[PDB]
């Protein structure tokens, strides 16, 4: 289990 | 070709252990190997996937509930038709976030952000702003989905509590979002290297605890409504047993689809599952209008 | 982080000219741009987008489908089914193609025959097999849309020579994708590095010539028949009006699709964009059905 | 104008 990372500029999922 | 290396006769090199050798920000080296490379790639790939699956999805779900949805002018229909346009559209930027220079190799393997242009920057916060749209637009079909359910209830006292809890959790969620918007636009704008997902998992999650409370209420009522039915009368078949299985589908399918995104393993591109968990409990509305309405007709 | 280098400070500098360095076949430098990778990855994840849109719009229509076909049993609604079931299922198989080690750029940079598992071989000659079965599909649905539209017309000359060259083309373009299924097979068993595409140039022209030979047929034959009722009645809104609307679609939308795929940029990933062609020619029926029954119905 | 490739092992469109 883990958190949703975004990478350094991802727009929200 | 000039002549083939002894390794391509041999039958036991295998090229995910071989390295890569290129120049990045931090040093001269930098050695990667194949397998991180194509475990970024496939990371890509699977967001791509899953988001062609929303817009395609979306797009044929926006034409048919068109093409068969009478009941124009009511304001369900209205929002699930800005719900599917922002959906599309927010499939559309993330389209071409994936085909941009953000998600390259280029930028995942060598932190340079003299590639990065602004427009990709203006385009992140486009993504931003019509995500805070979309939740907006979702939280106000399920408040006026729980709004108008609970119009001629008799025991109205629980109602308005049920309503009230709901929109609650809608303005928290949408407000979440967008607190989460500016944090992250801050950052971007001031420097392209940094990110601000603190409140990103927050704002999830508060979305998927509002779908499920509405799955328990609609789900609750509708079982008490088919009980009734049951001691007096019958309930096997009916358009009931249309939107009951629609709502036991959006109880059970999203949360599944939400524990198995914060579940598996990560860094392989399946955390945008959430984006299918919504997606399927934008679909339940839409599709049970139209189950509704080719179960009543006859 | 031991020490940036000085190329973090210099605006200038542009990642897409740098090379990286790695092991292949040919040699033991063999320098590549991060600009050709990235075109790579970026056609791979364009044909995912692609079959991401033909998964989620085939799975969605077929669903609808079921939902609403009040009329079950008839022979274009299982054929329907057919079509729709395999779309699914050729995607699918494409997704696993995607994310598999034969679209791994660790093949197409380095040539390594060993990377290749035999079990890739027997999934892409899985969704070859499963590719001739959905043109066969697509061609019995065609030959089974003209022969029905054909009867009852009192020139039955003219509907049954029709029925015959859609039948040929049928038959025409089936047996050409099985003769280009078979002669890759035996090429990518014997070698897996080599390839036959010259007979699938000639099986997508052909069923794009029928795709065209049909929208022709009905565009026409819709047209002499709301001139028929135009001069005696009036064909402005009828149900009349959805067929010739889908079938005006089918006419205009796949043929532009086709020359826009032959037309672009070649290695950018675009080319599958013949598939989307073939999807709004499958999804003008079920669409057209749908409309029709939604329109029958008040 | 250009024919379709395939890539060395790409199955069917
Ligand atoms: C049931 C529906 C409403 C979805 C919610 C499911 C929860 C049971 C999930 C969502 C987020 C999950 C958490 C996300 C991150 C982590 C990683 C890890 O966190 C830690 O405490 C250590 C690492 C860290 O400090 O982040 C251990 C499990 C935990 C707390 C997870 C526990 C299970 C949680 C609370
Ligand atoms: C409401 C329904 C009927 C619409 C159905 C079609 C749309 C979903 C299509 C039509 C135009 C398409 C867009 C046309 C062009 C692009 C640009 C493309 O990116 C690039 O060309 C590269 C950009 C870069 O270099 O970063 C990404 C997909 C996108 C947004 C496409 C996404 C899908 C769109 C919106
Ligand atoms: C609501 C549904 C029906 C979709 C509607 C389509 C739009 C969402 C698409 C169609 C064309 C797209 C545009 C096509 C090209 C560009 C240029 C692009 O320029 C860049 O900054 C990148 C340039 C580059 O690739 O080098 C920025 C996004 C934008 C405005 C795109 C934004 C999204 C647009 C308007
Ligand atoms: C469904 C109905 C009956 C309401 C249930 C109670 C809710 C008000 C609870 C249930 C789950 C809770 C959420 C579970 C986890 C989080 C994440 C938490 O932030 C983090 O853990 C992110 C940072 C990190 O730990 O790495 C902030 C509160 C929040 C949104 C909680 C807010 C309050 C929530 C929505
Ligand atoms: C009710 C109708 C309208 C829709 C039904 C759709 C379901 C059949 C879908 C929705 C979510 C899907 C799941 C979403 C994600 C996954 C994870 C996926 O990958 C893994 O489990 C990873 C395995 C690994 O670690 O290698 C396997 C399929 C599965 C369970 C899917 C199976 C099919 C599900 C249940
Ligand atoms: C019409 C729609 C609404 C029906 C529902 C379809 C989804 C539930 C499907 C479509 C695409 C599927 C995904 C396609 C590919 C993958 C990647 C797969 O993992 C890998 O391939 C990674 C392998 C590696 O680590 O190299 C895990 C399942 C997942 C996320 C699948 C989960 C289930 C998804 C989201
Ligand atoms: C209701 C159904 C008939 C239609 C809507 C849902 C389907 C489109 C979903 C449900 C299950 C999904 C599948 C579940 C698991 C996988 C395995 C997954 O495997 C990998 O990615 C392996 C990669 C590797 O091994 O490297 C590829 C996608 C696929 C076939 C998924 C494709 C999309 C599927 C068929
Ligand atoms: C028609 C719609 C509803 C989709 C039906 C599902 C099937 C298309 C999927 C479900 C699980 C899939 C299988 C899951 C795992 C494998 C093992 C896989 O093994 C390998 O050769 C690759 C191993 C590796 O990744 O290293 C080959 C494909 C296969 C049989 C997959 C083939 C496609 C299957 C049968
Ligand atoms: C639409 C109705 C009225 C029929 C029209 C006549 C057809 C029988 C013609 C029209 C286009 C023709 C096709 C145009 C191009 C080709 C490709 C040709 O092969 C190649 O050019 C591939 C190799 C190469 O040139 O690189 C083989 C014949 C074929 C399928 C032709 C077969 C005969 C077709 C289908
Ligand atoms: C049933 C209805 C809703 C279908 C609507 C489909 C169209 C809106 C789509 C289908 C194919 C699309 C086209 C497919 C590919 C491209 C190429 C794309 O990129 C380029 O032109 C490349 C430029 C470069 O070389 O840099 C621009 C959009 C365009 C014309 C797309 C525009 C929108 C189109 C016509
Ligand atoms: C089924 C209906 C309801 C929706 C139909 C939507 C399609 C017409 C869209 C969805 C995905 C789109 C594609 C997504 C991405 C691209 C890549 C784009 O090129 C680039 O991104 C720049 C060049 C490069 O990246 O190499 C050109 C348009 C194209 C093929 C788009 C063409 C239009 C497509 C096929
Ligand atoms: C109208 C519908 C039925 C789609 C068919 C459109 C045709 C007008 C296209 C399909 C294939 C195209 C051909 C595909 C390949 C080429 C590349 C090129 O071929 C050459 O003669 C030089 C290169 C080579 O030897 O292949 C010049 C255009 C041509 C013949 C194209 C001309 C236009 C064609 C016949
Ligand atoms: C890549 O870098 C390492 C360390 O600098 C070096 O030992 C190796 O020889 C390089 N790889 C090739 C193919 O030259
Ligand atoms: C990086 O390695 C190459 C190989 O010798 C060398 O020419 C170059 O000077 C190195 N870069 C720096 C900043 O030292
Ligand atoms: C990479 O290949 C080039 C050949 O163009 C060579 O000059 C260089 O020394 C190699 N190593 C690095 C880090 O560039
Ligand atoms: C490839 O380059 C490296 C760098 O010196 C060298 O050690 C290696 O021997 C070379 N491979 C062959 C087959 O010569």
């Amino acid at each position: 289990w883990h958190w949703l990372q975004l990478k350094p500029g991802q727009p929200m999922y | 070709a000039p002549s083939l290396s002894n390794l391509f006769y041999d039958p036991t090199y295998n090229p995910g252990q071989s390295t890569i050798n290129y120049t990045s920000i931090y040093g001269n080296g930098s050695t990667i190997t194949f397998d991180e490379l194509q475990g970024l790639v496939n990371s890509t790939v699977t967001q791509a996937i899953m988001f062609g699956v929303r817009c395609g999805a979306a797009a044929l779900t926006l034409i048919v509930m068109w093409m068969t949805s009478r009941s124009r002018k009511t304001p369900i229909f209205i929002i699930n038709q800005v719900s599917l346009f922002l959906i599309i559209l927010h499939s559309a930027l993330y389209f071409k976030y994936l085909l941009s220079n953000y998600s390259s190799v280029t930028y995942a393997l060598t932190g340079f952000p003299q590639f990065i242009s602004r427009g990709d920057v203006h385009v992140y916060g486009a993504t931003n702003i019509i995500q805070v749209l979309l939740v907006a637009s979702i939280e106000t079909s399920l408040v006026f989905q729980i709004k108008v359910i609970f119009t001629g209830d008799n025991f109205k006292r629980i109602g308005l509590m049920l309503t009230s809890i709901s929109f609650t959790l809608g303005i928290a969620t949408v407000t979440m979002y967008f607190v989460s918007a500016v944090k992250g636009m801050i950052v971007t704008y001031n420097d392209v290297s940094a990110t601000q997902d603190k409140y990103f998992n927050a704002s999830t999650i508060l979305l998927a605890s509002s779908i499920n409370f509405m799955s328990f209420v609609l789900v609750v009522k509708l079982i008490l409504a088919i009980r009734s039915r049951r001691f007096l009368g019958l309930k096997q078949f009916d358009s009931f047993h249309i939107l009951l299985i629609m709502s036991c589908q959006s109880l059970l399918v999203p949360s599944i689809i939400f524990i198995l995104a914060y579940s598996l393993k990560p860094n392989q591109g399946t955390d945008v599952l959430t984006t299918v968990a919504t997606l399927l409990a934008v679909l339940s509305l839409p599709l049970s209008s139209m189950w509704a309405t080719a179960a009543n007709n006859a």
